[PDB]
């Protein structure tokens, strides 16, 4: 969270594949501009991205399953 | 010689005084040394190492 | 180093001080009793604590 | 020439007498003006009704024994100090405690005058191991304020006590806690000044808000006589 | 111009926003820790004791 | 519940500045939270006149000096800053300083208005060591409380001053010292009670009496907010 990320390291396992997943989601909700799975609760989407995480809300496959959602639908939208 | 000196003066010869809080007003439990000590300014002011 | 002394000196003991084999309650009157002025800061006690 | 006068921020209710104070901004230097002119009036002034004396058959010594009772005798008077009695006509009332049995002597066994009110039932005077064992005491409670160990009484009063008053330390004040501490408050106008934030905590007797009241409202009184 | 708008947006860009400390010479890599700033009145960078 | 509220008593004024003003009589354990929350109201802030730009005549910066004058134009504000006037009605005067020939320059000079009182009219100003010196100057008193510098001024002010418009920087307030003893008290019965004896040194511009109204005043008017909580 805000001051220790133990609980995001248990629920990804891996320091460094936390850091680029937690990366990937704050991205995606910053330039993406989709919307937290988390109240905002007036933090940086850095901060939202742990926090989600936290909650086991946004795991790899996750975030995997959800963009190849919107890509297939958005290729069903081309026909 | 120096606590020749400090008894002219009527001043605690252990040189070593009875200090009170400033903030909460209670005295510190055990006395304090307290005198006058020269300090000098030196060169290395933070507006020129910022 | 300041940490260090300050717990050290809070967490030491005395032959016959403040409040001196009196029974508390708990922590939480013991910092009652210091605070008050009624028991030193290291003075032997029974404390019931959990 | 009005200083600042602050805003209530903070009434964080952690338990049902626990609470969180927090009030910013005030003049700097002033937080520690009033935490610690409020802890000290808390500590040393508030008053309240609290238990002073015990008579136990059968007993005439704190070091003494009796058999039957699990706690010692001096582990019966650190319980009865955390009794939280309420007495609403006068200042002085003798309770009793008469159990037998087995099973915890709670405070709700207590033979209770109509106007003296025990704020939690289930403090625990004592056990009972043995069914023929009977616990049977006359309680003293007393109105005061502040805090007297029981040094201060064994040595003040001369009065010939009755051998079997035992002496317990008075927590006439209702206040179980408390401590302040002052943050900087970030105020774009000056950040110079403070923020005071006051860990209060009570024993059920009163609330912490109306400790903090009853404070205020003292200090308020004694600088009113000279204020003109 | 540091007008007082500015001041708002910064301390609303500086929250949660980690910035790094070092200190030369870097012998370990306790020796270069990331803080999360807090604006203060003054030159002078404030540490924490403990570390 | 049996309080005793305190009176005072006396100002045992001993020097012109030492006032040791007796305050009975107090519980026990109050003439601690009393004195001290006093001391630090009555040096943390109190009201006083300070002489916050001074203006002398063919003097562009304090960094010069002038022809026939012993100090410098910065010793001469250093000098002011240790003025220690009373305005009686208004908030912020404009006193006048103008002396010629050899001799010291006190603040008995200064051409006194009629509500100004300057409380040690030997404070020396500066020294005219030329018989055809002659030193003219603004001194503008205003009234505040607290230490204000000069920068701090300049910076939250945007207008702009003529070259020649010096700036001293102001601490405002007249209390400088001030210490307490809680003494006992002598009443019939109770022999508990105590009684606290300030002792407050100051620059002769405040009363003592009216210091420590203005500070019980101070410390009621912030108590509301915990007495009417929330």
């Amino acid at each position: 969270a805000r001051v220790t990320v133990q609980d995001a390291v248990e629920k990804i396992g891996n320091r460094f594949d936390l850091v680029l997943v937690a990366a990937r989601r704050a991205r995606q909700m910053q330039v993406g501009g989709k919307d937290p799975l988390v109240p905002e609760e007036n933090d940086k989407t850095t901060v939202i991205a742990l926090r989600e995480i936290e909650e086991g809300l946004i795991n790899n496959q996750i975030l995997d399953v959800r963009e190849r959602q919107e890509q297939q639908e958005q290729e069903a939208a081309e026909l | 010689e120096i606590k020749e000196l400090l008894k002219l003066g009527d001043l605690p010869t252990s040189g070593q005084i009875r200090l009170y809080d400033g903030r909460t007003g209670e005295q510190f439990e055990r006395p304090v040394t307290v005198g006058y000590m020269y300090m000098l300014k030196l060169n290395h002011l933070v507006d020129d190492k910022m | 180093q300041d940490v260090v002394l300050g717990l050290y000196y809070m967490t030491r003991d005395c032959v016959n001080a403040k409040g001196e084999g009196m029974v508390l309650t708990g922590p939480k009157e013991a910092e009652r009793l210091y605070r008050s002025g009624l028991a030193s800061l290291h003075a032997r006690v029974k404390v019931r604590i959990t | 020439t009005e200083f600042l006068k602050p805003r209530l921020v903070d009434i964080e209710q952690v338990s049902s007498t626990h609470a969180k104070v927090t009030l910013e901004p005030l003049e700097r230097g002033f937080g520690h003006t009033l935490g610690n002119a409020l802890r000290r009036i808390l500590l040393s002034s508030m008053p309240g009704c609290a238990v002073t004396e015990v008579e136990i058959d059968g007993v005439l010594h704190e070091y003494s024994t009796k058999e039957g009772v699990q706690e010692d005798i001096l582990e019966i008077l650190l319980n009865l100090k955390g009794l939280a009695v309420r007495v609403q006509g006068k200042d002085e009332v003798i309770l009793t405690l008469n159990k037998s049995g087995i099973g915890p002597v709670t405070a709700a066994d207590i033979t209770h005058d109509g106007d003296v009110e025990i704020v939690k039932p289930q403090h625990v005077i004592c056990h009972l191991t043995d069914e023929n064992a009977s616990i049977s005491m006359r309680i003293k409670v007393q109105r005061g304020r502040g805090y007297v160990p029981a040094s201060t009484r064994i040595h003040s009063e001369e009065d010939e006590r009755p051998i079997g008053r035992l002496l317990v330390d008075a927590c006439y004040s209702p206040v179980e806690r408390i401590a302040y501490n002052v943050e900087a408050a970030r105020v774009e106008q000056r950040t110079d000044l403070d923020k005071l934030v006051i860990e209060m905590e009570t024993n059920g007797t009163i609330d912490p808000e109306e400790a903090i009241r009853r404070a205020a409202t003292i200090l308020a009184e004694q600088l009113e006589a000279f204020v003109d | 111009r540091e007008e007082a708008v500015v001041w708002d947006i910064l301390d609303e860009v500086i929250r949660e926003h980690p910035v790094l400390l070092n200190r030369a010479p870097t012998l370990h890599r306790l020796g270069i820790q990331a803080f999360e700033p807090v604006l203060i009145e003054g030159k002078a960078i404030q540490l924490h004791p403990l570390v």
